[PDB]
């Protein structure tokens, strides 16, 4: 990807995370589990819905457009009408295909960016209280229960609360 | 204790194309290209189309006997012609400005067929029983339902001069014809005048017709010709015919109404009890997608036609469920 | 000690739209859509337009008396017609190839009105005082300023044959007319010949006109017609008229000059002492923006017309002053 | 944003920084203050000016284009001319709106990228002599006067000059 | 021990433009704009073009004697006219529907010149030796190779009526002419009938021609005119000519075949022993690039013409070899 | 650049790396040398080849298109045909130039992204066994022979194998 998260340092996706596009998987003494991040997922849904609706709206309603007839002494006018129709068709096919390709590339890059931003946010929250064990994961230097996992998932991680224990286990 | 950041995956096999890569399997996507239709001719916003059946525009407007007669007053959303329209101009001749007449009908939404010149009231001292075999009906020789072949009566063709005042409140399409025999003997036998002429005048129309006699190749076993002319009499205006022979006089004119979004199409599908906002010669489109690859000829509110075979926009992520 | 990295914010309320988001408040932006005009008709690159006033193209070229006469030599950058042009073709008839004549005038930048055939010198043994009430002026009956109604003099209409050689060095637009009385009695009373004809020939133009007599509906209280014809005599070429009746002879022709960027527009605005590089029927545009949503009809160097209501490109950042 | 700086880990903007799009806010014993980064700001100004001028130049000068007239027996030609005009108008409106939207998205992403690049440059200059206290800020482990702040702002930060003091305060 | 991550650089001076920056030196790029041609006229997919030489379409179809006669049967991929085509219509007159005839020829791929009416077999009791100085050849007066000037023989012009049945299996282009003398004395001296007429009829064509006599300016030292007409006789149809004067009768018609991708161009280049899939009036294009800025007129499979002076897409990186 | 690698924290390019677009330069006791990274280079080659081929394919084959002739009484039809031709030419020139510019910008950003992703991958592999000496380089805290350099270049770096020595030299 353009930001190296999707199909990058995070190799694959999670089929067990059905509630959103981006989220977390936690594991502690209380157990393990997935949890989608609703803020980034909702923002991405809004953006992509706006993108799709914009692409649909930019194409106006095609009203009645039929062919015309010409007698045997109007071949130039017939060829002119055919040239007009063919040129418009070429231009519109070109525009449609090009726009679809560009927006697909940009949407993939947008998802990559969202995943990387979520990972970096979690990393800047955790600081040195956890180590990066790769694959988009963090191993805590302290005991992080479900309350601590929730404080990580909603952006209210308390660093000084576990700083002493993380420094002790980090040695 | 560990926590990981990841992304969604499912059993989606949807594939989209990008600028850098093709055939990218994604979790969610949206199809923008409409390729489905019902294969039927439906109503357009509640109004049924005008099906000419065996006739085309020329045969229907002139009144070809081989076609089933329509109701006196009709209204439609679009006109349908069959690809094998065998019944049209039955007597060989040229239809002057026929394509412009089709273009005019393309914006017409209703017609009222009325008798502009009654048969047994408008042309005294003239025979009104002229028929031909090129326009046969039920085996017997016949002629157009909306035209009348005026010939000599009792060995004399007096100069006729008739007129019609348009008090219908709408445009009146009036059609007439000019006959051209192959020889002067038939000219004398039919109109008793070798130097005949026809004159059709309105407030904005003015034309004179002179018969041209010459031997011509047999078309539908007819050496003579019959040129068809038409005009649009405006509301309140008067149309005047003045002829001493060769005049294929009008008998039924059309009171026309103007509309929007109509058109003439050539279709092979049948009419069904259905309604749509978009009609193609192949069938009706019930969709809100922006594009369609079904047919370039569209009637109503349709998606834009493109040559593309696939237009799918990704909304989800790169599907990596491994 | 601390140091932070940040970005700019201001009190800007400018909003732009993106593909992912609408109504994004930004710090700086640029409007590309021009929606402002002065509502006046101005000069185009220093040249004032040609305002026909009460007349249209037909009435001005034929010389309708109801319109104020223009200067003999005029030059313009574009032609302006008023929406309610009541003075045009005053005698009922057809203007043949009138739209092509308008298209030809669309590339004309100057005219010189000269007397191609003097009234009291060109047509001997013929009356040149023919007037009509359909072309009235100051209550009295009158006729076109650039045409001359030739009638019978002393009970005889001798065959006239005149010509003009173009030594003006430019194209010469020449206009003439052909009259069609409603009955043959008036034909004899006006031209003394029932089998009359007109012939207009040049090196590349050649046409013959035959009067067609028939009773026609009253248009401007006139049962007869008058068809108007025109031609462009090339430099050095000679135009020849030969007629024995029904010829509405030319009296004033136009020496035309060709230019670029001109056109004919229908406007309701007035002429002001102003100059512009872009003129629309609603007003002049003084802008360098690429787009405009004012009017699709443009004269000069204008922005591209679009249907859009807003075209603003962001140049600054997302304005977050909180 | 696409790079997570604007409206990301740097929540809001600075109204007190009027001299440029991107810059710094410093605080030490000598006082506090804003200072725009002129290099990145000038490069962004050049790029966006080129973008706007390009969009303006790609639209050629619309010369004289007026309507035409047709008699009652030229309805097909009139409808053909109307179809030509309407198709060209549709295509140009579509192109204009689409290009504006795409360039707006790309300009927002470009500003986001510039802010993130400036932050990462400062971070790679400071290394462990300062700690990331979030919100796009760095807290020094040493005394950084106006000369040190200027050496940070112009890319000539001396790491070994303060390495010993930063290690002592970092303990 | 150290390890670094870097990127490629070379001695490439290729420059491309971006939206944010111009003149960016890059390591690798691809040119999409084709600006090279060979400056020659080549075959198009193995078929040589039809070069009219000194003649144009009119002069070649009518049979102007000043042009070298072509082979009886010819086939081509496109038609080439020289810019200074001095040999065309040699007798002054109007070529009716000449542009439509050119448009018809634009889709023709082959012709067979055959004798539709033999000179010494088709027109008895009529002189077939009429020549003129406006169509001179080798100094002496001459006439078209494909037409025959029928005049009075022994002081009498009997009414001629001939016909041709199309058994060639293809369309047959037939051309004829109608002469218009400047005075009636020459009319009597050439055709012995003051009220002459011509009639040309097929199954779908029908026209009558009447001579119009009037003094006209000298064009190529000729006061009379000669209007040229043409038609496309369908396979199996019969064309009939019936005239008592003024008929420039046909002698050689053209058996035409329909094709695709052909066209008429005006070029100044010469024919060379070469082959191409794309031909322009300036030369042949041997390229697979999508665009070209050589010429908007193209024949065959060509790149799309654009006004651009440079279309280069970067494939490599920003070249920074410092 | 948009990702700050090309012409960013990696100032210039390598003329000595002729085998690919992206790669490494190593230096140890056994000597020094360049080595292109074939995976990222091949993926970029595939993507850019697909981009170029797509731009070429979206332009269909321009078949025969010649001018038409009109007599002196068909000026409106002549001007209509000229307007059709000129409008189509304007639209196609606009589309071609705009697409070229957009794709050039996106290709430069794509190369920038690839370089940054390679650098970040190497960094996440090395962790604290090496220090970032800037300019896109890493100085090892241990002896890294050609086998270790190859394990770095192909993504199989053994962190615990050199962790003790790197901690000793890091002190
Ligand atoms: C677009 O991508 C899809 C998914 O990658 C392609 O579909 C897959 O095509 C491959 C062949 O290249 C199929 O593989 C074969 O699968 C059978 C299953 O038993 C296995 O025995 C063979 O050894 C081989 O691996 C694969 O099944 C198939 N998968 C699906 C879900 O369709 C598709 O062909 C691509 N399209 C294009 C035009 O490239
Ligand atoms: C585009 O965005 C602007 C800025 O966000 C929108 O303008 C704002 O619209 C909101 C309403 O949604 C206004 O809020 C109200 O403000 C009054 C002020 O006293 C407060 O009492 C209400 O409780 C409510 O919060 C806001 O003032 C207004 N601001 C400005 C600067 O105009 C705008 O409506 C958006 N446009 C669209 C089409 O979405
Ligand atoms: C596009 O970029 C290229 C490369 O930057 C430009 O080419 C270069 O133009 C500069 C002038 O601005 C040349 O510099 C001069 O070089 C001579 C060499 O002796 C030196 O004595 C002068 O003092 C000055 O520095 C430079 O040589 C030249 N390089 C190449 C490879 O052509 C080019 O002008 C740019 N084009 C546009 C339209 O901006
Ligand atoms: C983020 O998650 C944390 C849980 O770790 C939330 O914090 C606790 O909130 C509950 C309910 O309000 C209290 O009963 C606990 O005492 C809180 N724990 C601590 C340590 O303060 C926190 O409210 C969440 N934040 C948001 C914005 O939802
Ligand atoms: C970046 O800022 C520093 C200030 O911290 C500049 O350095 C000093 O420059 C002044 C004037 O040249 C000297 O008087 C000082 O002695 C310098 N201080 C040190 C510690 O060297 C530096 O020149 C600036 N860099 C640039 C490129 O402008
Ligand atoms: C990456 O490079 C390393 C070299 O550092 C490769 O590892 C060695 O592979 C060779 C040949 O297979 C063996 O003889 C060595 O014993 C290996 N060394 C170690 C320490 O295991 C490794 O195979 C490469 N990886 C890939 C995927 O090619
Ligand atoms: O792709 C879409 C989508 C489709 C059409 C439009 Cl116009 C817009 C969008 Cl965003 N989605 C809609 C909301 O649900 C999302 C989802 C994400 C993860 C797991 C399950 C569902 C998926
Ligand atoms: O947005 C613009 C702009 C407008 C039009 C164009 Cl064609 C190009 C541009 Cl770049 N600016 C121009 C320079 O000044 C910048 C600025 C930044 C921060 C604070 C104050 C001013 C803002
Ligand atoms: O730019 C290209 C290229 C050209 C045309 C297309 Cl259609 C596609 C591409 Cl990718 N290249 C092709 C492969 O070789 C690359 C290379 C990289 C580094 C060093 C030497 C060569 C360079
Ligand atoms: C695919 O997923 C859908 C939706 O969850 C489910 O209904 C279907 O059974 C699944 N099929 C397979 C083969 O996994
Ligand atoms: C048309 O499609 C819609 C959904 O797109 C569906 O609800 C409706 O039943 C279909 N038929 C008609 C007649 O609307
Ligand atoms: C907004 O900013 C402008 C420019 O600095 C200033 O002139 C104006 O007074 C400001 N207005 C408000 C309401 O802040
Ligand atoms: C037109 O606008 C410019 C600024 O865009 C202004 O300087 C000028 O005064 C205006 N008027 C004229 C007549 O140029
Ligand atoms: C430039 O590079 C090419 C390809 O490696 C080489 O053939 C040529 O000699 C080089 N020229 C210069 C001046 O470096
Ligand atoms: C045309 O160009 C190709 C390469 O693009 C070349 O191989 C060929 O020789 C050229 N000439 C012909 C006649 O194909």
């Amino acid at each position: 990807g353009l930001f190296g998260a999707i199909a990058g340092f995070i190799e694959g996706g999670w089929t067990g995370m059905i509630d959103g596009w981006y989220g977390y998987h936690h594991q502690n003494e209380q157990g393990s589990g997935y949890a989608a991040d609703q803020k980034s997922t909702q923002n991405a849904i809004n953006g992509i819905t706006n993108k799709v609706n914009t692409v649909i709206e930019k194409m106006n309603i095609q009203f009645t457009a039929v062919g015309k007839e010409f007698n045997k002494l109007e071949k130039r006018m017939e060829n002119l009408n055919k040239k007009v129709d063919d040129g418009f068709l070429d231009i519109w096919t070109y525009n449609a295909e090009l726009l679809v390709l560009l927006e697909n590339e940009r949407t993939l890059d947008f998802h990559d960016s969202n995943v990387k931003n979520l990972y970096e946010k979690v990393k800047s929250q955790l600081k040195n209280n956890a180590k990066e064990i790769g694959n988009g994961c963090f191993e805590f230097y302290h005991k992080c229960d479900n309350e601590c996992m929730e404080s990580v998932r909603n952006g209210t991680y308390d660093y000084p609360k576990y700083s002493e224990e993380s420094k002790l286990n980090r040695e | 204790d560990t926590i990981c950041i990841g992304y969604h995956a499912n059993n989606s096999t949807d594939t989209v194309d990008t600028v850098l890569e093709k055939n990218v399997t994604v979790t969610h996507s949206v199809n923008l290209l409409e390729d489905s239709h019902n294969g039927k001719l439906c109503r357009l916003k509640g109004i049924a189309p005008l099906q000419l059946g065996k006739c085309n525009i020329a045969g229907w407007l002139l009144g070809n006997p081989e076609c089933d007669p329509l109701l006196p007053v009709r209204s439609w959303s679009y006109i349908v012609e069959t690809p094998n329209s065998e019944n049209g101009i039955c007597y060989p001749g040229d239809f002057i400005d026929y394509e412009e007449l089709r273009e005019q009908l393309s914006s017409v939404s209703s017609f009222e067929r009325f008798e502009i010149f009654p048969k047994e009231s408008s042309w005294p001292n003239h025979n009104t029983n002229g028929v031909t075999a090129a326009c046969s009906h039920e085996g017997k020789s016949s002629f157009y339902r909306n035209l009348l072949w005026l010939t000599e009566k009792e060995g004399s063709y007096p100069k006729l001069k008739n007129s019609y005042v348009n008090k219908k409140g709408k445009e009146v399409l009036v059609l007439w014809g000019i006959h051209h025999p192959p020889n002067s003997k038939e000219q004398q036998n039919l109109y008793q005048n070798e130097n005949a002429y026809v004159s059709v005048v309105t407030s904005n129309y003015n034309r004179r017709f002179t018969p041209e006699i010459a031997e011509r190749p047999k078309v539908r076993d007819q050496a003579g010709r019959m040129n068809y002319y038409w005009t649009l009499l405006k509301p309140g205006d008067t149309i005047i015919f003045e002829a001493n022979g060769n005049l294929i006089a009008p008998m039924y004119a059309f009171a026309l109404s103007r509309g929007f979004g109509s058109g003439i199409i050539t279709s092979n599908a049948s009419m069904h009890e259905c309604n749509t906002k978009c009609q193609t010669p192949l069938g009706a489109i019930n969709s809100s997608l922006p594009y369609q690859n079904i047919h370039p000829v569209t009637i109503g509110e349709c998606p834009k036609y493109v040559r593309s075979a696939k237009l799918r926009m990704v909304t989800g992520l790169r599907n990596i469920p491994s």
